[PDB]
């Protein structure tokens, strides 16, 4: 629907969409930008993460609220509600994995992009997994896990302990452990590698720097102080 | 309940 | 779109909406419910004011943020998006007018239900008035005034000064006329002679209606404290 | 800036 309109003018009205917290049009606007086949830069990069993260946000705090009055009961509304935004939600997700299979991934060589775009896979996958119950639900699984482990390989070899990107895909990388795969050990135990190879390369980093990797290793310690 | 990365 | 959903099974999922706070979902199960053509009880009318308030208060506060931005700015794209929000905004309203004019308004007999109906009117062509700009802001204006003023005339000679209803009514009456009509002492005038009749009845009321009508003489009062 | 009816 976005076919008409500038890449820069999507780019410019997703940040407007933003700023009115208007994610779904931010998110369509994301999608548009994406759909003019060009790479996108770091901030287009997060323009479209967040658009999406605060959609299927809203989604997954419905689909539990609901999912959770569901359980409670067990006529067909409540059941019936909750699979109209499980499905709302899944094409959601499936919508991000098919601008990243179409083809953001396979464009993307340097660390920071293809890193980002295979967190972003998990992370969808995942969500995914939150409300999968059939014959595919494994196959999500580990398709979550098979993208955050690619960027967690990628990652490893090719950015600092501090780097916000792997940071940020290893406190996933562990929800996902904790609350997907019942491995809670091996949640806390990569929260724990993860925020200790951090501290010892925080010396390296100026204030700014500083600032954007402890806010993530906040959130790893908050997450581990849950845990254990 | 755990917190994945956010803003 | 919701014509083969039973009436009551729309309600049930307005209620739904609201716990998952899917408001535009609420919104249409609302409009779905009014479609069956039979007048809504007290709580629907509340689920039905609910929903749609929630609904263009988001579109509202979108609205602000663009048209300050664009202000700031006086290419097209702050513009361009600020009327397609502008637009969207325009649409709900004239949906929930076109529910109360088809046929909620001339179904609704009792002080209490056409009193409620009224001021929604009220209400939605002030929306409309906000960003109005053409030929027709008059109009608006004078239509928003007009329903305002025939649900006073109900509420004063029906229902108690303490009435919730009458209340909220007044509150948003004495809002139309500082905000739209540029009347100030008009709307101070109001805000302190609705408070202080109401503040005269308190004593016949019960504890929780008490609580009910105290609520709301307390924005009453917030505005007089920001007007004078 | 002023209060409508609000919940
Ligand atoms: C998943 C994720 C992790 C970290 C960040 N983040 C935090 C601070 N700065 C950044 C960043 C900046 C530019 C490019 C990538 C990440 C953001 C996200 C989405
Ligand atoms: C516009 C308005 C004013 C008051 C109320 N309100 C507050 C407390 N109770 C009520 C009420 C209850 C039943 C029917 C109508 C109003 C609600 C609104 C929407
Ligand atoms: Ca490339
Ligand atoms: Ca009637
Ligand atoms: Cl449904
Ligand atoms: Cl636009």
């Amino acid at each position: 629907a976005m076919g008409s309109m500038e890449r820069a003018s999507l780019i410019q009205k997703a940040k407007l969409a933003e700023q009115a917290e208007r994610y779904e049009d931010m998110a369509a606007f994301m999608k548009g930008a994406v759909e003019k086949g060009e790479e996108l830069s770091c901030e287009e990069r997060n323009l479209l993460s967040v658009a999406y993260k605060n959609v299927v946000g809203g989604q997954r705090a419905a689909w539990r609220v609901l999912s959770s009055i569901e359980q409670k009961s067990n006529g067909p509304e409540v059941r019936e509600y909750r699979e109209k935004v499980e499905t709302e939600l899944q094409g959601v997700c499936d919508t991000v994995l098919g601008l990243l299979d179409s083809h953001l991934i396979k464009e993307a060589g340097d660390a920071e992009s293809r890193v980002f775009y295979l967190k972003m896979k998990g992370d969808y996958y995942r969500y995914l997994a939150e409300v999968a119950t059939g014959d595919d639900k494994k196959r999500i699984i580990d398709s979550a896990r098979s993208a955050y482990q690619e960027a967690m390989d990628i990652s490893k070899k090719e950015m600092p302990p501090t780097n916000p990107i792997r940071l940020g895909l290893a406190l996933n990388f562990s929800v996902f452990h904790y609350e997907i795969a019942n491995s809670p050990e091996e949640a806390i135990s990569l929260a724990k590698t993860t925020f200790d190879e951090a501290m010892a390369d925080l010396h390296t980093l100026s204030e700014d720097s500083y600032k954007d990797s402890t806010l993530i290793m906040q959130l790893l310690r908050d997450n581990l102080t849950l845990w254990t | 309940r755990p917190s994945s990365w956010r803003q």
